[PDB]
């Protein structure tokens, strides 16, 4: 017994001493100044700039793999010789009836995303994107992130020009987008010679990677005839008019994640208020939940929805 | 077979050098007398303890060509 602690003690005696050697050895590194490879002046020397601003010319130390040190590459240089060292780069249907959504949109979004061989054999460049238009909110604000669900891939939301940074950033993120072929760029709420210049990126500027850049947004008031011309904008999809039954389906979908008695006359509620909008039905559900919170009702009583329906109708 | 490497002096020099230069550490031993005296093997064994793979370097005071 008296020896067991001694065994563990030994591990301790080394442990604190272990750090001493690690601390002493660590107690000598002088660090380095971080900078970027501004350009490859020569296979032996290159022009770099430290984050502080000054620009120098340095060289690989032993083997810095110039093949991978293309113009622009973080590297830390010692402030005694300025040499290159370690380099380190630093719901499918939430709108009820979506037959319109799961149809033309699907057939024009995924079809050009799978078999480029089909079209190139046809000799026709695949359509690059389609435009959706109709009621704001349900058709515009909603079902916008849902496209990722429909395609099951993460998308990028892109909200004359100041300096042209619109097109500049579009291209600069285009490579990232192309790195993920299934990814779809969704420049919703997109809104001279930037929109028209915006018509030139799609033709070239790395647009041969099988991605449908759907310019689907009613926000732009001005419509470009060249864009709607076949090719660029293959076709236009009009957001369907809610029929007050799709409203019932939307209410049911949103009624899902809600605790309630169950005796909900959903048809009565939808007839009470014509929200007409999936976000309006979301607000209806939220207001019903709030009314339930009043008086501390874990459930939601029938009249609470009706108050919610009436409130939104205003 | 009469060879001595003061352990105390070796350890003390080791410690001093590491204190002034952490990155350094023993890598072997060196001796003169170009004709490698037969004792070398035995001595190397001692170094094998201090370093698992300790190399021996024989240096010449007078270089010819």
């Amino acid at each position: 017994g008296r020896l067991k602690e001694l065994r563990e003690q030994l591990k301790e005696l080394t442990k604190q001493y272990e750090k001493s050697e690690n601390d002493l050895k660590a107690l000598q590194s002088v660090g380095q100044i971080v900078g970027e490879v501004l350009k490859q002046l020569t296979e032996e020397k290159f022009i770099v700039k430290a984050t502080n601003g000054p620009r120098y010319v340095v060289g690989c130390r032993r083997q810095l793999d110039k093949s991978k040190l293309k113009p622009g590459t973080r590297v830390a240089l010692d402030m005694t010789t300025l040499t290159i060292m370690r380099y380190l780069p630093r719901s499918y249907s939430e709108i009820g009836g979506l037959s319109e959504q799961i149809r033309e949109l699907r057939e024009v979004i995924e079809l050009p995303l799978t078999n480029p061989e089909l079209f190139q054999r046809v000799g026709i460049i695949p359509p690059k994107g389609c435009l959706l238009y109709g009621p704001p909110g349900t058709g515009k604000t909603l079902l916008a992130r849902a496209v990722a669900s429909q395609l099951d891939c993460n998308f990028l939301k892109v909200v004359d020009k100041y300096i042209g940074e619109s097109a500049r950033l579009i291209r600069e993120m285009f490579n990232y987008a192309r790195d993920h072929q299934p990814c779809i760029i969704f420049m919703d709420e997109i809104d001279q010679r930037t929109l028209m210049e915006l018509l030139n990126q799609m033709d070239g500027f790395d647009t041969l990677h099988r991605v449908k850049m759907i310019m689907a947004t009613n926000r732009p008031d001005t419509l470009d005839p060249a864009l709607l011309r076949p090719g660029r904008l293959d076709r236009k999809i009009h957001i369907d008019l809610p029929n007050e039954q799709a409203r019932l389906d939307i209410l049911k979908i949103h009624a899902g994640p809600i605790t309630k008695h169950g005796e909900i006359d959903y048809e009565a509620i939808v007839k009470l208020s014509d929200g007409f909008n999936g976000a309006d039905l979301r607000n209806v559900c939220t207001e019903a939940g709030m009314f339930a919170i009043r008086a501390d009702h874990d459930f939601v009583v029938q009249e609470d929805f009706m108050k919610a329906v009436r409130k939104v109708a205003d | 077979s009469v060879w001595f490497l003061d352990h105390d002096y070796l350890e003390n020099m080791y410690g001093m050098f590491k204190k002034v230069n952490a990155r350094e550490r023993i890598v072997g031993w060196y001796h003169t007398g170009p004709k490698l005296h037969k004792n070398d093997i035995a001595i190397n064994e001692l170094m094998k303890r201090y370093c698992p793979n300790s190399v021996l370097v024989i240096i010449d005071v007078k270089p010819k060509d």
